[PDB]
């Protein structure tokens, strides 16, 4: 490839982060550049990056963003990375071959900041609504918020014990400072009423938390 | 200040024609060319060429050369994309980029638009309202839903009160799941505010739906 990057990489919040783009022999002096991308925003254009190191960087960037560079390797630096800076990094290149330009952008790195401070998440659960039950569907609501990092697992559980046919989101808002997350399971009206409880079971960077529902309630 | 606008996301079966378009402010839109870059699912960005808003000349990459247009209404300063005889593989999102700025090719991006290429139909969204069973106990918080269930494609809006109650809310990003998507908001009130007021949800899905239901007691 003309621009290699690994798809993924991981670094301490407040240490260090150092992300590798590399160009092929053929544009191994080549200046490349570094944009970030991030879920519902624009991509953002980070930096220009020289073969000497010589870099200048973009609107918007904080001085944490530095870069550098050795033989066909440009490295994005982030002094004390931040959840904030969690996002796709992607390094791209111009080039021209015959008369005509050409712009490659690599595969991008999906970074994310670990050792975060945990907040533990919240869940409320609702039952299937009078309305639902008599079309005789029974959807069991499971909604989990306020927690960081990103990122739950979710399972049901039938009368305590576990099940499949109900799936959930990626775990996010990356604003305010917390995150937000929701399951489904899809029932009929004749499965809710004929357990004793169901159960929705959220892991977060590995605690659990649980809440139930039970038929008999309502 | 500089900004690039896009239009909303795209739902077209295959065989069908698109246009998208990009809205620039904060600069003079004559001065610096518009590109567009393609982001399909799983893959990385592919730049696809770019279109010189002064001279009104497009320049395109092999890969969308024969069923792509760029085009523009410089009196409003916006550039379209066009695509034609819409295939499976052009489902993507579409970036328009403008460059700088030192031979910069990609210094500000707009937000991108979804275009979907499916057979799959617009499927306008069954909403149920998620109250408690009667009032709660004297001194307590309640927390009342709505269930948005089953619609293509994204997205809904969900308010309550018709955006005028927000210090409850938390609405969660949608769930996928058979083809079809799934959401829920939820709004904690006090005991003493539901049900003696009204508490409604209003769903908007804009294709061309919306739906209002009170929330009221089972």
């Amino acid at each position: 490839l003309v621009l290699t990057q690994s798809s993924s990489a991981s670094f301490s919040l407040g240490a260090s982060a150092k992300l590798t783009c590399t160009l092929n022999s053929q544009h191994s002096t080549y200046t490349i550049e570094w944009y970030q991308q991030q879920p519902l925003k624009p991509p953002k254009y980070v930096m220009e990056l020289k073969k000497d190191g010589s870099h200048s960087t973009g609107d918007g960037i904080p001085d944490r963003f530095s870069g550098s560079s050795s033989g066909a390797d440009r490295y994005l630096l982030i002094s004390n990375i931040q959840p904030e800076d969690e996002a796709i990094y992607i390094c791209g290149v111009g080039d021209t071959i015959k008369e005509q330009f050409v712009y490659v952008f690599g595969g991008g790195t999906k970074v994310t900041v670990l050792g975060q401070p945990k907040s533990t998440p919240t869940l409320t659960v609702f039952p299937p609504s009078s309305e639902e039950l008599k079309e005789n569907k029974a959807t069991l609501v499971c909604l989990i918020s306020n927690f960081s990092p990103s990122g739950v697992t979710v399972a049901w559980k039938a009368n305590g014990t576990p099940i499949t046919q109900g799936v959930d989101t990626s775990n996010p808002t990356k604003k305010g400072n917390k995150f937000m997350a929701s399951s489904f399971l899809h029932l009929t009206s004749d499965q809710w009423r004929s357990h004793q409880s169901f159960t929705c079971q959220v892991t977060h960077e590995g605690d659990t938390v649980e809440k139930s529902l039970s038929p008999a309630l309502r | 200040q500089i900004q690039l606008v896009q239009s909303g996301p795209e739902l077209k079966k295959p065989g069908e024609t698109v246009k998208i378009s990009c809205k620039a402010s904060g600069y003079t839109f004559t001065t610096y060319g518009m590109s567009w870059v393609k982001q399909a699912p799983g893959k990385g960005f592919e730049w696809m060429g770019w279109i010189n808003t002064y001279s009104g000349v497009p320049t395109y990459v092999d890969d969308f050369k024969g069923r792509f247009a760029f085009s523009l209404e410089t009196s409003a300063s916006t550039a379209y994309l066009q695509i034609n005889n819409l295939k499976n593989e052009d489902t993507a999102v579409y970036f328009c980029a403008r460059g700088g700025n030192n031979f910069l090719w990609f210094a500000y991006w707009g937000q991108g638009t979804l275009v979907t290429v499916s057979a799959a139909k617009t499927t306008p969204p069954s909403v149920y309202p998620l109250a408690p069973g009667s009032a709660a106990q004297t001194n307590s918080m309640v927390t009342l839903g709505c269930l948005v269930k089953g619609y293509f494609p994204e997205p809904v809006t969900v308010t309550w009160n018709s955006g005028s109650l927000s210090s409850g809310v938390h609405t969660f990003p949608a769930v996928l799941q058979s083809d079809l998507y799934t959401l829920s908001s939820s709004v904690t009130v006090p005991s003493s505010t539901w049900p003696s007021q009204t508490v409604t949800c209003n769903v908007a899905h804009p294709a061309s739906s919306t739906k209002v239901d009170k929330k009221i007691v089972p």
